């Protein structure tokens, strides 16, 4: 009854293979792999079935192994698309009809970014010139956006958009507080940038 | 291949018999529910096997359900607790072990110890960066949706009154703002680019929509403050030339 995968957390980059896996202890009758986007149904992908068998299903390849307790999900040339948790279930074992879940390989595939120019800005609200929040954007793609120490300072996480009619894509993530230290210059100096990012006065 | 599951979003006060539903018509004989919490993945509440057939899954505590119906697969909290705040997934398939799994779209469950732990978003715009604009030609608006609770919040952006996906990334869940708190506040923030020129242009308006799922006319309401229910919040701006 305990489904183990590995890794739990996975950034890759565009055009990279990678394999994910699921080893549990229990001899299940069937494990069956899932893809979740966030608070969305989890969609089939396959089932498996036969000790040591391979499914194949375009650039997913799904094995089963001999003794039928491990199983893994490669992906060939990873897509920002394939972005997503993998979640892997076991069904039955021969006492019980249980459905259970591992806690999934939750899958970022990170877009290259041609033309990287990391800044950091500063905002200020539409209705309140004291009120702002600061944006570092225009990082690449391995650029780790970490949390604050400081619990009066929020950090989100790196969101990449994309300017369809621009054909552009670009990476963000946001900052802000009420504190009076409170300056775009330190905001996000929790993470490793790089030296020649751009802070403007 | 259709499993239905409605409300999408809910609120109950603690202890308020709910009933939460879930359909399907593909004559399928397995039906369970699952719950979905930050750290524990999805964990079985209860299956059935098939008509009147039903089995404990791994945390049936608090839970009951029946299968009457083939089609309908009702989970019932008698009594729900705030430790049942979750987002709860009905799935069917067919017997046999071949067979997967037909999600439904989930129902996200947050049970209140009090109903004024509900509050609506506040909505702020935050206007481009002239340094971005030199820089790039380029100009990021961002969107801070803050202050909600329950996380029952859809933001979008509408420009010159379209709704537009292009240029826009929104954090793919909210944080909590107390995280030591057990029903912490929220916040979410969005970004959405477009370029310098189309910001310059003063005729142009930029509004963030946060749709906020909350309180009915069911709910009781004793607070000062205006009840928080269902509502959109927004926020706005139009395009500068100085
Ligand atoms: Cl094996």
């Amino acid at each position: 009854q305990l489904l183990e995968q590995s890794p739990q957390f996975l950034s890759i980059q565009e055009g990279e293979n990678l394999t994910v896996y699921c080893n549990s202890s229990s001899v299940f009758s069937s494990l069956q792999w899932y893809r979740q986007e966030p608070g969305e149904g989890p969609v089939l992908l396959v089932t498996v079935v036969t000790g040591g068998e391979v499914k194949k299903l375009k650039r997913l390849t799904f094995q089963f192994g001999d003794a039928r307790k491990d199983s893994s999900l490669h992906i060939t040339a990873a897509q920002p698309g394939d972005t997503g948790l993998y979640l892997c279930a076991g069904y039955g074992g021969g006492s019980n009809y249980k459905l259970t879940f591992g806690k999934g390989t939750l899958l970022t595939v990170n877009p290259y970014i041609q033309n990287p120019d990391p800044a950091v800005y500063q905002l200020r609200d539409s209705k309140s010139s004291d009120k702002s929040v600061c944006l570092f954007t225009d990082f690449d793609s391995q650029t780790n956006v970490s949390q604050s120490k400081d619990s009066d300072v929020y950090i989100t996480d790196k969101c990449v958009l994309d300017m369809r009619s621009m054909d552009f894509k670009s990476n963000s993530a946001v900052a802000w507080s009420n504190k009076s230290d409170f300056a775009c210059a330190n905001a996000f100096n929790n993470s490793i940038i790089p030296e020649d990012t751009f802070f403007p006065s | 291949m259709q499993v239905t599951q409605n409300p999408r979003y809910l609120i109950t006060v603690t202890g308020k018999k709910l009933t939460v539903t879930c359909s399907q018509n593909m004559n399928h004989e397995y039906m369970s529910w699952y719950r979905q919490d930050p750290g524990l993945g999805l964990r079985q509440i209860y299956y059935s096997m098939n008509v009147e057939v039903t089995d404990k899954g791994d945390v049936p505590e608090g839970y009951k359900v029946s299968r009457k119906e083939k089609r309908n697969f009702p989970l019932i909290l008698e009594s729900p607790s705030p430790n049942q705040t979750s987002l709860y997934f009905c799935a069917s398939r067919l017997t046999g072990r071949v067979h997967g799994y037909t999600f439904g779209s989930g129902t996200r469950l947050t049970v209140v110890e009090d109903l004024k732990n509900v509050f609506p978003p506040e909505v702020a715009v935050f206007e481009p960066s002239e340094a971005e604009i030199s820089h790039t030609q380029k100009a990021t608006l961002v969107c801070l949706a803050t202050g909600f609770y329950p996380d029952h919040v859809e933001l979008s952006w509408w420009v010159n009154g379209k709704e537009v996906h292009s240029g826009v990334c929104t954090d793919p869940q909210p944080l909590k703002e107390q995280p030591a708190l057990n029903d912490s506040r929220y916040a979410l923030s969005s970004r959405l680019r477009v370029s310098a020129t189309f910001w310059q242009n003063p005729r142009n308006h930029f509004r963030c929509q946060v749709q906020f799922y909350g309180l009915s006319e069911n709910d009781e309401w004793t607070q000062d403050r205006a009840k928080p229910v269902t509502q959109i919040v927004s926020a706005e701006a139009w395009g500068r030339a100085d």
